[PDB]
């Protein structure tokens, strides 16, 4: 095992590449669920993973100073899907309102978009859209970058509707959910109910959105996310 | 029936509109345990164990029923003038474990209202489902093998529904306690007796009246009460004792499986 | 009875002068079968297992009785006609493991005859007499619990003679295996009840006793037979069955038994 740290992580270079970056969308930064077959459908969930599979490569390509510019095309690659997941997010601002007002399966954040152009592809009664886990990973996962140093908020509109995402997360621990796997039960009728993976995320994503800044190191006092304690605790 | 949770603007029209019509202050008394309950459920977890339903409704009909025995020959207090503290105190009064100095006719009438079944209860009506061909009737509803034994499991919540829905139609509460006796006294029969298991059908209302006639030869023997159709002797019978209502019970299912072949295990062989 | 190694002097005054007199002859059969079941404890010694007492008589009554039964209504062969060879061979063939296919009576006679207890059984007796504290009275012989308990130890073998003795007044066989079977039947009641014990004198007599009374009512109502007080339809009926004999023994076991109180188990307490 003589090989220079450069050639373990071209080999995982590769594959992140050849398997994952290569399908990522150009245009939204999503990741689509089918590679082959024309589908539009790109979910909210498995394409925050797919940015974190180039974060975690970037990580460790951070450990050279001669990354050959891999390290910005690794850590932007995760930018590019969370600003796309988040720009999917206000496309639907209208829904966020509505969802932290009345929390039902009819008001709340979609889970499927068109990869190449990011509009809303399978309504409420095609698809069952109340995925928390998917707003939940976001939010864990989108302060889990910016700590790491990737800039993904960039303006405080964009602190209110991560604010604002906040409110609806807050409100899991009664609205129940189609969870991880969009069909919400072992019996698949369509009828919502409470999952400890989906409120669980919740719960981690306050507790780490929870006082920071969404700006990283270039942040001040108004770009701090607040999180109701009690919404928490509840 | 509130099978999943729902928002502010929803319950507010279950609570007053929709469900109670006939007094408005129902929903008052009603509001108010629902905070106690939280109270409880908060401080003491292990007081709302056993039951799979919380129905405050019948929980102030057993609320009110209590003051009744506890008022005695006299115009009992009136819960809705009672002062939230004392509908506190009365809630963990008759909820407490161990009910003290009630007959064990209060004892039943307090579990059997407050639908207090025994910790595991519906694990072992599960086993008692398990393997019992005819499955469990009680008082004019049907809880088949199947499809019941494929569609759910032993540690399964679905499961538990169903079996307070074939015992929801007891609509006497003691009564229902008695059942769940009967319903514990064949699965502390049927899990140490491996080799019995029924033919046909099991009422549980043909068990519990043959107990009661058997109950009733030998307290007649005793000084022949000359009540007729009363329950009441048999509730204030303790469960467990010289003659307990639990031995009456195990007779009433010892005869009715012993009606039935005794399968030899190829674990356990027979010397005999 | 020859409870420790004798001499040949002594064992020839008892064969002949002492123990059998009435027939002559019956010192000689007695004395080819002492040898044939020395040549058999050497070879096979499995079919030995199950006896302790090994009464060379009763095997001889149960030999002639078994050419009885095999002669039909036809003056038998008596065990005075038959060769060695034919008494070896007979007597082979009662001492078998296995009965198949014999009328579960005969197997009665074959197994109550040779006193051939199922395994553990005087284990299972020690067990009875520790959770009887009065102690069982058995055809007029009655094991208490104390000082019994305590002098012998549960796996020696003065116990077994102490409780085989209290099993001498069973004149029929049949009777015999009966009650082996009721002590079978209550052993299993009492290892696998723990919260209920024996609350009297144990008389194994008016247990079999009311067991015949459920059986002749069972068959009075079901198939009209006039006959009363018949003790051959109760033999013929298997122990393992849709109505078994055992069934009927626990019936009675567990009638008897619940008249007493019953305690929790510190263990596994009783969840109702
Ligand atoms: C070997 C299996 C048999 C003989 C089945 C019949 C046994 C009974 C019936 C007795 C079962 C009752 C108790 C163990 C308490
Ligand atoms: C909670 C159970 C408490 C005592 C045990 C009651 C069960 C039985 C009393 C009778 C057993 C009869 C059999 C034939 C096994």
């Amino acid at each position: 095992d003589n090989e220079t740290l450069w050639d373990k992580l071209d080999h995982y270079y590769r594959i992140v590449k050849s398997t994952l970056l290569l399908y990522q969308s150009p245009t939204t930064g999503l990741f689509p669920t089918k590679t082959c077959g024309g589908d539009q459908k790109a979910k909210i969930q498995d394409s925050l993973y797919c940015a974190a599979g180039a974060w975690a490569l970037a990580l460790a390509y951070r450990r050279i100073d001669d990354d050959k510019g891999r390290t910005h095309e690794l850590e932007h690659s995760a930018i590019k899907c969370m600003r796309g997941i988040l720009y999917c997010y206000m496309r639907q601002a209208d829904k966020v309102q509505q969802f932290k007002q009345d929390p039902r399966p009819t008001t709340c954040l979609h889970s499927v978009f068109n990869v190449h152009t990011g509009d809303e592809l399978l309504s409420y009664e095609e698809y069952g859209h109340l995925q928390i886990n998917a707003v939940s990973l976001y939010l864990l996962y989108l302060v889990e970058m910016i700590s790491s140093g990737l800039q993904i908020i960039y303006n405080t509109d964009e602190v209110s509707f991560i604010q604002n995402l906040v409110f609806c997360v807050e409100r899991v621990y009664r609205v129940p959910d189609f969870g991880v796997w969009e069909r919400g039960s072992k019996y698949n009728n369509g009828s919502t109910e409470l999952h400890s993976s989906s409120v669980g995320l919740a719960k981690a994503a306050l507790e780490a959105i929870n006082g920071f800044n969404l700006f990283g190191n270039q942040g001040c006092s108004w770009s701090v996310i607040f999180v109701d304690l009690d919404a928490h605790n509840r | 029936v509130i099978s999943n949770p729902l928002s502010p603007r929803v319950i507010q029209n279950i609570i007053y509109y929709k469900c109670n019509t006939h007094d408005e202050r129902e929903a008052v008394i009603q509001q108010e345990l629902v905070i106690h309950i939280g109270w409880i459920i908060s401080n003491n977890p292990e007081l709302f164990s056993g039951m799979l339903k919380i129905r405050i409704g019948w929980i102030i009909h057993a609320m009110e029923y209590e003051l009744q025995i506890r008022g005695g020959d006299k115009p009992a207090l009136d819960l809705y003038q009672l002062s939230p503290s004392e509908v506190k105190q009365l809630l963990l009064d008759i909820l407490q474990p161990q009910q003290n100095g009630r007959c064990w006719l209060n004892r039943r009438q307090i579990d059997g209202s407050l639908n207090r079944t025994p910790t595991g209860f519906y694990d072992r009506v599960w086993q008692i489902l398990e393997r019992t061909p005819n499955g469990i009737i009680v008082a004019g509803k049907h809880l088949p093998q199947q499809p019941t034994l494929s569609d759910m499991t032993m540690y399964e919540m679905n499961f538990s529904l169903l079996v307070e829905d074939t015992l929801g139609n007891i609509d006497q509460p003691q009564y229902r306690q008695i059942v769940v006796e009967l319903l514990m006294v064949v699965s502390i029969v049927l899990e140490r007796n491996p080799e019995l298991e029924f033919q046909d059908k099991v009422d549980l209302d043909r068990l519990v009246k043959e107990a009661f006639n058997e109950f009733q030869k030998d307290q007649s023997r005793l000084k022949e009460i000359e009540k007729q159709d009363d329950m009441t002797s048999f509730y204030n019978t303790p469960p467990l004792g010289k003659r307990g209502t639990c031995s009456y019970l195990t007779k009433a299912v010892m005869n009715l499986l012993l009606e039935g072949e005794v399968k030899p295990n190829n674990d356990d062989p027979c010397l005999i």
